[PDB]
């Protein structure tokens, strides 16, 4: 007699990652937020003075 | 120097202290107030648990000194013996309204 | 100053922070050690169906799980006290500076010779000039001689606040009617940068410390300039 | 056919404890050598190197030049 | 029908009574410091009066009347006040702390001395010496009347008791006295803030227990102590004990070493 | 404190007592599996023997899956074990749990 | 004084099912309703008073 | 005496699922709003 | 079978591979072909028959310990639901930069920041790991 | 009836039940404070208004959830329910001030609430510390109101350490010794003595604060001879042993956790761990100065307070040590309370060696006063005392209840709280080693990458509260009765049924001496 | 200390009742003696306005605000000095 | 543990509203307040 | 005689980190010096170490405090 694991435990575990992946990279990437990386390698200097 | 006119306990005392009171003259202990002292707690000489009901819980601290009491319900009925030792216990039920 | 996505101390700027870098790279060896071996035997303890659940004999194990942290902390504490008491052995400084902590802002005294004595206060950041750091930037920086002992004394004249420069390894708290001391040596020139340091009120976080490090001629002209 | 051997049966889960906890300690052994060479000496010897020849009016000449210092123009 | 020999006590109003009129005595504090009224603060005094009244009325009735006190019970009654005896001397601890912070690093405010520079201590020999005669003799009037009521003396205990009483009171009118004749004030700086805080939840100790006693004098007057079960009195005379003994630290402390 | 073989020779004793109770079968057996051992083949008979004086074909079964249980991911330990014991589960009748179909999950 | 210790005994043993906190008779409501009247009532007060301090008065 | 056993040795009811979730709401959602709305009391003094 | 509240007092049943005979039967009340079995078991256990020892079995214990033992998939709706909730979060925070934050400072425009950058290179921020130590002073650009 | 169960108790168990409903509703103000903290920190700029609205928020986040959420579920929840059943008693000593200890919490957290709807509240810190708190940097009744809200919950505390006290001595079954009394009932001893001993401390240093307010004493006020130090050594001298109070409670129910969910009748070592919590409660009174490295203390007054702050580590290592070595052999059962408290035994060993970091003065001139020193309580709050509440909860929810959770959500809880307290609070040791202060409410930019994750994960750690509560809803919207428990022969509170009458033990258990 | 006394048999009522009647309130009644004996006035030193004196953060609450509460005008000055 | 089936079951349909209506309660009274903080702050 | 004063030396009385009483008794040492000098019809230049070294310690306020208070007759030190 499967369970609720047995029958329905593939599509949470898939749809949940699915879902958690797609919201986390559209909120970490297409709303604005500022992570204020290091300019390292990412920044060109320019004059300030 | 002295004189009296303080009541005493045989006197005063009342209610649950009165019982407590008159029975230790008697030597009787039936607020469980002492440990009772272990039989050999073998199946002819069983640890005797006097209850008012039909069942009573029994501690079996099973060796001097260990830390680890072992708790379980005797019934009345033919003795039990503890689960960890093995040592017996008999329930005696009854009255304890003299 | 911090940097972008810092993970550990700013660079040391003076002898003793250096000495607290290397002291902290050896407590944290250990204590990676230490976190990393519990995580691992709880991994272990939790990944055999194998079972013992009668009673077990604790008292050779407590020997070795009593002694062998015992000889670790022994281990920190030794190199711990010894640059605790380097900090406070007796050095000979050439200048004197006071720091009194206000609601919301520093001000400073330089009275070996004469009595010069200045506020300064955070940039606000719609008047920051182009590159300069928001929250961290004052009006006028405590200019200090390069490469020689000062002693700094640190009081308040209302709550308490508290004068830090990390990357100098200095944290002094400012404290009405007490005048704390410390001593400061910077190895090398620059802009030094600090944050009060003890919740004083509204703009607790808007109080900050800048210190200038430069050669003696040009701390000694600063110095004249500022009378 | 042929008999199956007689296993060691005793001691099984203390076998199995005294083996991991001896792999633990070489490999915190390991960790701490690791750890001593790519970062405590690692460390001091950025700090070393940085010194041996540094100069600080040097350092101090090309601040000034870059204009950050309200003492040094 | 239980057969141990604790006491299960009715449903009560008084804990919820006591909670609330510690509510409306801070909260009265509070109107009073700052919103010019006393009036929740009389209303928390006279309901904590009466909580304490019926609560402690309460346990008489279960003892001397119902019979609930055993042994047990009051070997219970007696650690619970030792532990409430040994939380009052740490409150203690907490003022003579800061008598001595004080006191041994005198700050340049004060003339960098102590006493400070304008304050003139009362003369330790004068009335805190007699306050120090008055609360010894009640420690030793109020160790006869134990005595004499387990010899079973009732005049005597009365005696005793009556006149360790009137030594509280006599402490207690003295040392207002003083208050009032101090050239120093609790705003002279911290000399006066240690000294009036830390004599002052002293006195307020003595007018406690005295009130203890006194409760336990009527209750003998009603015959309620037998000769072997009394711990009202035991108790009383425990947190008296310990208001001398905290008098005697103050005494040497800030009358004596501190002047 | 003892030998493997003084041990062993107690507990074949415990299960050989020719009048053993139930209890005393249920006690010795959930007793032994507190140890960090899978018992000898030798204990193992003399406990299915106690369960054929005490008319209990059911918990000599369930004692060899004991066997089983106790030798952890030690796979060889327990057709060891069986392999020993096959002239006593002939001899008394005893199905092994996977001859009664109850190693099926 | 005579000794009437005994007279109370009976009367807060009497079985008519009272807490202790009224068994006494009329006198132990009267002064509980007192009692719980001014807690209930100065409790309403002080958070009528934590309404007014809570909003300046100008 | 007082009702003893499951749902019966609490303040609260849990007769009715329903009524009960409103009642948790109200309970654990005050205590979680009160904050929000002490910092808009004290934002909108001044 | 079948277990009540009002036993909670009496020696009970329980499935665990650590604990193999429990203090009571699984089944104690018999059937009469049940009785009749437990008559046969009085005699030799070669003339059972495998269903009769399962039935013998199944009278004395609840699961065998391959099923009392067994895996679940339970780990999947776990993972998988805490993932779900974890992503209800990122609405959350998505709803809050939305509505409630405001622009960040003017401290972090691309401009602003590239001078800052050359600033911090000038007064040679960190220059011994951190920061200025990883820019090349003689190339004038970052050390690869 | 319904005021007389519950407004006139004298019973045990329904007291601990008013208090973890108490204990819950804080959690519930203390979680929206801790969001208010972290959303103002989310992004860098002023989100509120000024350091006062973000401290007063940060100073309530503190004291309700220490003294209204951690301390009333530990001692007042768990001690009342659990204590007097695991020693077969019949109730506590005093059973009528148990109920005043509870009732006193309801005026304080009202007092609590006062304070920052007044004035411009109290944004001091918890710590309170003068002059900021006197009455010219914090003028009105904000502060006195916060002042007599502690005071209120001292005597909760106090009177209630005495009522545990007396139970756990006076009244065992005769022939137990205090070295047969489970390990959770020692917990509750210990941490009782740290209450009796310490609060009166900080009643009389908050009473001095409120007298310099409004009486014009001068403790801690210069001008009158005073010293702003001399309070902060009366706090801290409570301080120090507080925080043993909030976790020796967690480590008695993570000894009975871990035990019962290894299926071992016993812990590892019973009178090593006897040892290390009254080790620990000791020394946790010798060392309060770690607190006060930057004031300006004498060089051998900062080693001793290092070295003797250090010694500790030695008995909690056996502690932990001993809850792996019960673990070890067990036969493990993977309940939601075991996963509390495996999560407990590493993340509170994380929070300790960070406070080791920390007890080395030279090292903490850097750390104090940072967010090293908030990621290191943390680890050991909300990682420590608040994963031991939650799995003790889970736990014997059960046997409070009579119902049962349903364990696949509670494992969901579990997984959905770790990952945001880890997310919260890991990064916060890289802003305090890069020097971010405490109590700001803005930094510098350099700030933002770390400031950001750890509002991300404050934000998780709420999607797992608003769960908690669910999942208690569904337990009772379900009605799932108990059946049978295991180890009851060594777990005396269950023996008695769930939930257990409302009477137990009255007739005690039977003890032979032998 | 045996102290300079000798008594011990058994402590008992008649003892106590002797220390109290033979010892302690002798030294009452002598401390008396001495105490309302250096009692009368002694005059008042000249105010000076000193700083950590008289300190008023926030007026009392009672009266004017500026008396202490048991003030005695002939002893307690004003922030302002004595009393009219 | 063992424990009885429920006595009254809770169906996924009856938990989901169960679960919105708790997460709407904690999330609405505060959205309310933060997303008019600002008409709180300038006014 | 013993110029070149650069700052107020290392004094073995006060060696911790707290240094009010450096400069209160530095403070207190030159009035009274000065006092003693004032009167007896000598020189106030005998008393400059200690007026150097309270001037370097000293934060200003704190002696701008005590010179008022010693001109109205309140500073609690003697001098
Ligand atoms: C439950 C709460 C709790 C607990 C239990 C503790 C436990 C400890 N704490 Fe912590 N602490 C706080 C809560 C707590 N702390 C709070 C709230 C503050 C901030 C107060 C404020 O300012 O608001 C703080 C502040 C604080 C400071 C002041 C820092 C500063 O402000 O600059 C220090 C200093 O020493 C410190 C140290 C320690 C230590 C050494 C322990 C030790 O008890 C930890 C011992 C544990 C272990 C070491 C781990 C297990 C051991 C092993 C596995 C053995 C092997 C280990 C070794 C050999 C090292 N703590
Ligand atoms: C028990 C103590 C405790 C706990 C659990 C927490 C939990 C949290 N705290 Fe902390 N915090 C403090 C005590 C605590 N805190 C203290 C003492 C300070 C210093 C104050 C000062 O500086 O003066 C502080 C300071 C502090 C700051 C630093 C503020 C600054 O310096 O400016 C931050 C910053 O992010 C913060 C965030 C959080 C967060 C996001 C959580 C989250 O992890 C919270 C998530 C929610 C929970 C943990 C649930 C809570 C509980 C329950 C709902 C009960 C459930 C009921 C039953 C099972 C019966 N806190
Ligand atoms: C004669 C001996 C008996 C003492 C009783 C007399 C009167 C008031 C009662 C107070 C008792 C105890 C301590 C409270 C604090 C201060 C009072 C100190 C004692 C006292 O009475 O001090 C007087 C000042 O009272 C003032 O300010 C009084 C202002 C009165 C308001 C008091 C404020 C309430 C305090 C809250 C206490 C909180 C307690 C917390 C418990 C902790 C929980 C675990 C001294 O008079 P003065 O004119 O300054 O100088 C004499 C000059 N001729
Ligand atoms: C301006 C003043 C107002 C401020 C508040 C306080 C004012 C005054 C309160 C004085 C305290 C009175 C206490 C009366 C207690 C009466 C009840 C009692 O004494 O009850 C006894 C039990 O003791 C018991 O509970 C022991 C019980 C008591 C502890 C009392 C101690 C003080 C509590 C003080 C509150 C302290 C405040 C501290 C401030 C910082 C009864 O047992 P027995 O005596 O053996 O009798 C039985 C025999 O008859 C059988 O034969
Ligand atoms: C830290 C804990 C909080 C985390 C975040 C909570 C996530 C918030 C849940 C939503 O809150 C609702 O959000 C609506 C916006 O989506 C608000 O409507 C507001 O905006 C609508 C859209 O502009 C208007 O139609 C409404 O009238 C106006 O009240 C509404 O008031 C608020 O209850
Ligand atoms: Cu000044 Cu914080
Ligand atoms: O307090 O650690
Ligand atoms: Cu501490
Ligand atoms: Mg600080
Ligand atoms: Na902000
Ligand atoms: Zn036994």
């Amino acid at each position: 007699a499967p369970d609720f694991h047995d029958k329905y435990g593939n599509a949470v575990l898939a749809s949940g990652a699915t879902f958690c992946v797609a919201v986390w990279v559209y909120m970490a990437t297409q709303i604005g937020i500022e992570w204020n990386p290091s300019p390292v390698g990412r920044v060109t200097p320019k004059e300030w003075r | 120097a002295s004189g009296g006119g303080v009541p005493t306990d045989e006197e005063q005392a009342t209610g649950l202290e009165r019982e407590v009171m008159l029975a230790a003259r008697k030597g009787q202990d039936p607020y469980n107030i002492l440990a009772p002292k272990a039989t050999s707690g073998t199946k002819e000489d069983p640890n005797l648990v006097p209850s008012i009901t039909n069942k009573r819980i029994v501690g079996c601290i099973c060796e001097e000194d260990n830390s680890t009491v072992i708790w379980f319900w005797l019934h009345k009925g033919e003795a039990q013996r503890c689960p960890s030792c093995g040592t017996h216990y008999k329930l005696v039920p009854h009255q304890l309204a003299h | 100053m911090a940097y972008p996505m810092q993970l550990g101390f700013q660079d040391a700027t003076s002898p003793i922070m250096e000495e607290l870098l290397h002291f902290h790279d050896h407590t944290l060896m250990i204590v990676f050690l230490i976190s990393s071996l519990v995580l691992y035997i709880i991994s272990l303890m939790l990944t055999t169906k194998l079972t013992h659940t009668s009673t077990m004999d604790a008292q050779e194990v407590e020997t070795i799980w009593t002694i062998l942290p015992a000889i670790i902390l022994i281990l920190i504490a030794l190199p711990s006290l010894r640059i605790l008491y380097m900090m406070d052995e007796i050095n000979n400084p050439s200048l004197t500076v006071k720091t009194m902590g206000h609601q919301w802002y520093w001000s400073y005294e330089y009275t070996d010779y004469e009595d010069l004595s200045f506020d300064s206060y955070m940039i606000p950041t719609s008047e920051l000039k182009p590159g300069e750091l928001r929250l961290l930037e004052v009006d006028n920086r405590v200019v200090l001689p390069m490469e020689m002992t000062i002693r700094m004394l640190v009081s308040s004249e209302d709550v308490l606040h508290s004068w830090a420069v990390p990357s100098l390894g200095l944290k002094t708290d400012a404290i009405p009617g007490r005048l704390n001391q410390t001593t400061l040596m910077s190895s090398r020139p620059g802009l030094y940068y600090g944050q009060c340091s003890e919740i004083c009120g509204s703009n607790h976080s808007f109080m900050p410390i800048v210190l200038e490090l430069v050669p003696l001629k040009y701390f000694e002209k600063w110095s004249a300039s500022m009378l | 056919s042929t008999a199956l051997a007689k296993p060691q049966m005793r001691g099984l889960l203390a076998r199995r404890l005294r083996f991991h906890i001896v792999g633990a300690f070489m490999v915190s052994l390991g960790f701490a050598t690791f750890y001593k060479f790519a970062v405590a000496e690692k460390r001091k010897k950025a700090y070393a190197d940085f010194y041996r020849n540094y100069d600080s009016m040097k350092d101090f000449e090309e601040m000034r030049k870059a204009g950050i210092f309200q003492s040094a123009k | 029908h239980q057969t141990h020999a604790y006491h299960m006590v009715n449903p009560s109003p008084w804990p919820l009574t006591g909670a609330l009129s510690a509510l409306l005595m801070t909260s009265g504090l509070t109107m009073w410091f700052h919103f010019n009224s006393m009036t929740l603060l009389m209303i928390g005094l006279t309901t904590n009066m009466l909580t304490m009244y019926q609560w402690w009325r309460d346990v008489i009735r279960e003892s001397t009347f119902q019979g609930h006190h055993t042994p047990a019970v009051q070997k219970g009654l007696r650690y619970g006040m030792i532990l409430f005896i040994i939380s009052e001397v740490l409150f203690f601890t907490g003022f003579f702390w800061a008598f001595y912070h004080s006191s041994l690093a005198p700050t340049p405010e004060l003339g960098g001395c102590w006493p400070p520079t304008g304050i003139h201590p009362l003369n330790p020999l004068e009335v805190p010496l007699l306050n120090t005669s008055v609360l010894l003799a009640s420690g030793v009037s109020i160790t006869w009347a134990h005595h004499s009521l387990m010899e079973g003396d009732r005049k005597h205990m009365l005696q005793a008791l009556f006149i360790t009483i009137t030594l509280g009171v006599y402490f207690t009118l003295l040392q207002a006295s003083e208050y009032y004749e101090a050239p120093f004030t609790i705003s002279d700086g911290v000399y006066g803030s240690t000294f009036f805080v830390a004599t002052g939840f002293h006195g307020l100790h003595v007018i406690i227990g005295s009130t203890f006693l006194i409760v336990c004098f009527f209750r003998q007057l009603k015959f309620h102590f037998t000769s072997n079960h009394h711990f009202g009195f035991e108790a009383a005379a425990w947190y008296w004990h310990f208001v001398d003994v905290v008098w005697l630290f103050l005494y040497v402390s800030i009358y004596w070493w501190g002047s | 404190h003892e030998t493997d073989e003084e041990f062993d020779a107690r507990w074949v004793t415990y299960f050989n007592k020719p009048d053993i109770d139930a209890w005393e079968l249920r006690k010795g057996m959930n007793t032994l599996v507190g140890y960090d051992l899978v018992p000898e083949p030798k204990i193992i008979d003399a406990a299915l023997r106690a369960c054929r004086r005490l008319n209990d074909f059911a918990s000599a079964v369930r004692i060899l899956e004991v066997v089983k249980d106790k030798a952890g991911p030690h796979k060889e330990i327990y057709p060891y074990v069986i392999q020993e014991l096959r002239p006593t589960l002939n001899e008394l009748g005893i199905s092994t749990p996977e001859e009664l179909g109850l190693d099926k999950v | 004084f005579e000794n009437r210790v005994a007279e109370k005994q009976k009367l807060f043993q009497e079985d008519n099912g009272l807490p202790v906190h009224l068994k006494g008779g009329a006198t132990d409501n009267i002064l509980y309703r007192v009692t719980m009247t001014l807690c209930l009532g100065g409790t309403l007060y002080s958070l009528y008073c934590l309404g007014w301090a809570s909003f300046p008065h100008k | 005496h007082y009702e003893e056993g499951p749902g019966k040795n609490i303040p609260f009811s849990v007769e009715n699922k329903w009524r009960l979730l409103a009642m948790m709401t109200l309970f654990f959602g005050s205590g979680f709003a009160a904050p929000f709305f002490i910092v808009r009391h004290q934002l909108l003094k001044k | 079978s079948v277990v009540k509240s009002e036993d909670y007092a009496l020696p009970s049943y329980v499935d665990r591979r650590d604990y193999p005979l429990p203090d009571v039967a699984h089944v104690k009340n018999l059937s009469a072909s049940q009785k009749a079995l437990k008559e046969k078991e009085k005699a030799s256990w070669s003339s059972l028959s495998i269903d009769e020892k399962v039935e013998l079995y199944r009278l004395k214990f609840k699961e065998s310990f391959a099923e009392m033992n067994r895996s679940t998939n339970e780990w999947k709706t776990v993972v998988g639901a805490a993932m779900f909730f974890i992503g209800f979060t990122a609405l959350l925070l998505i709803w809050e930069k939305h509505y409630v934050y405001g622009p960040i400072p003017h401290t972090f425009e691309e401009e602003w920041v590239a001078k800052q950058t050359k600033r911090m290179l000038d007064m040679k921020v960190a220059p011994i790991q951190g920061f200025s130590a990883k820019w090349d002073y003689d190339k004038n650009e970052w050390k690869k | 009836m319904f005021i007389n169960r519950w407004l006139f108790s004298t019973n045990h168990k329904d007291i601990g039940t008013l208090y973890l409903l108490f204990g819950a509703w804080a959690g519930m103000v203390g979680t929206a404070l801790s969001l208010l903290i972290r959303a103002e920190l989310g992004q860098p700029g002023t989100l509120l208004g000024d350091d006062q609205i973000y401290n007063v928020v940060v100073t309530a986040h503190a004291f309700v959830m220490i003294f209204f959420m951690v301390m009333p579920i530990m001692i007042g929840g768990f001690g009342n329910w659990l204590v007097p059943l695991m020693i077969g008693a019949p109730d506590m000593a005093f059973p009528r001030m148990n109920n005043m200890s509870f009732w006193l919490l309801p005026p304080s957290f009202l007092l609590l609430l006062a304070s920052s709807m007044v004035e411009a509240g109290a944004g001091t810190g918890w710590t309170v510390y003068p002059p900021l708190a006197g009455n010219l940097a914090h003028a009105g009744a904000s502060v006195d109101l916060t002042i007599f809200s502690l005071h209120l919950a001292g005597v909760s505390s106090i009177l209630g350490a005495i009522n545990f006290i007396t139970t756990i001595i006076n009244m065992k079954p005769p022939a137990m010794s205090q070295y047969q009394t489970p390990l959770f009932v020692w917990s509750v001893m210990i941490t009782a003595v740290l209450l009796l001993l310490s609060l009166p401390v900080l009643a009389a240093g908050i009473t001095m604060l409120l007298t310099d307010r409004n009486l014009n004493t001068t403790f801690f006020d210069p001008a009158g001879g005073g010293d702003p130090i001399l309070y902060q050594h009366l706090f801290w001298f409570f301080g120090h042993p507080e925080v043993y109070i909030l976790i020796l409670p967690g480590f008695g129910m993570i000894s009975h956790i871990v035990t019962y969910y290894s299926g071992k009748k016993e812990p590892f070592g019973y009178m090593g761990m006897v040892w290390a919590m009254m080790s620990i409660g000791f020394l946790g009174f010798i060392v309060w100065a770690h607190h006060m490295f930057t004031v300006g203390m004498d060089v051998d007054t900062r080693a001793y307070f290092t070295s003797a702050t250090m010694i500790i580590a030695i008995p909690t290592g056996v502690k932990v040590f001993s809850w792996l070595a019960t673990l070890h052999g067990g036969n493990i059962k993977w309940s939601p309370a075991m996963m509390w408290a495996l999560g407990f035994i590493f993340l509170f060993t994380v929070g300790g060696l960070t406070g080791i970091v920390l007890a080395n003065s030279s090292l903490d001139i850097v750390l104090h006063d940072t967010y090293y020193v908030v990621a290191h309580f943390h680890y050991v709050l909300s990682m420590g005392a608040v994963f031991a509440i939650m799995g003790g909860f889970v736990h014997w929810f059960p046997l409070f209840s009579g119902y049962t959770l349903n364990d696949t959500w509670a494992k969901i809880h579990f997984a959905i709280m770790f990952v945001g307290v880890n997310m919260t609070f890991f990064p916060q040791h890289f802003l305090g080693l890069s020097g971010m202060p405490r109590r700001y409410s803005d930094y510098p930019d350099a700030y933002t990458m770390w400031n950001t994750i750890s509002s991300m994960g404050s934000f998780i750690s709420l999607t797992a509260v608003m769960l908690m509560v669910f999942i208690i809803w569904e337990a009772f919207a379900s009605k799932r009765e108990v059946l049978t428990v295991d180890l009851t022969t060594t777990n005396l509170e269950w023996l008695n049924g769930c939930p257990p009458p409302y009477h137990t033990f009255e007739e005690p258990t039977y003890v032979n001496l032998k | 200390a045996s102290a300079a006394k000798g008594d011990h048999g058994g402590t008992g009522a008649r003892t106590w009742r002797f220390l109290t009647f033979g010892l302690a309130l002798p030294s009452v009644a002598l401390c008396t003696l001495n105490s309302w004996l250096h009692s009368g006035h002694r005059e008042r030193p000249a105010f000076i306005p000193y700083h950590h004196l008289r300190i008023r953060t926030k007026p009392f609450s009672w009266g004017d605000g500026n008396h202490t509460f048991f003030h005695n005008p002939r002893v307690n000055p004003l922030p302002t000095g004595y009393e009219k | 543990i063992t424990a009885k089936p429920a006595k009254t079951p809770t169906s996924p349909k009856e938990q989901a509203i169960g679960l919105s209506v708790t997460f709407l309660s904690f999330l609405l009274p505060a959205g309310w307040v933060l997303y008019h903080l600002d008409n709180y702050k300038k006014s | 005689k013993i110029k070149n004063y650069q700052t107020a030396p290392f004094d073995s009385r006060f060696p911790n980190q707290n240094q009010t009483r450096n400069c209160w008794q530095n403070y207190l040492d030159f009035h009274r010096c000065e006092k003693a000098m004032t009167a007896k019809g000598g020189d106030v230049s005998v008393c400059e170490w200690y007026r150097r070294v309270y001037k370097s310690l000293c934060p200003i306020s704190w002696v701008s405090t005590w010179d008022d208070r010693r001109a109205e007759g309140t500073f609690p030190g003697k001098i």
